[PDB]
């Protein structure tokens, strides 16, 4: 249930919340909004056990 | 069982060639983000192939 933002273009400001579930471009190739190698979802869940 | 290990030292790490080599079923990175790798400098890189 608990997720963290692995990827963002820039660092956040103090006391700012980012909830945008947009894809991030991690590679030179444009993702165009579809998951692909060099393209990753920013939000990943913690494996709490 | 006899997995190959190559030590990597004293060279520039161009990860972009790794990125574009093939379509990858998994590119999971544990403990480091994939984007920061180019801007990070490490003492040793071990490549294990199997």
């Amino acid at each position: 249930n608990y997720l963290y933002r692995l990827f963002r273009k820039s660092k956040l400001k103090p006391f700012e919340r980012d909830i945008s579930t947009e894809i991030y471009q991690a590679g030179n190739k444009p993702c165009n909004g579809v998951a692909g190698p060099n393209c990753y979802s920013p939000l990943q869940s913690y494996g709490f056990r | 069982y006899a997995w190959n290990r190559k030590r990597i030292s004293n060279c520039v790490a161009d990860y972009s060639v790794i990125y574009n080599f093939a379509p990858f079923f998994a590119f999971k990175c544990y403990g480091v983000s994939p984007t920061k790798l180019n801007d990070l400098c490490f003492t040793n890189v071990y490549a294990d192939s199997f």
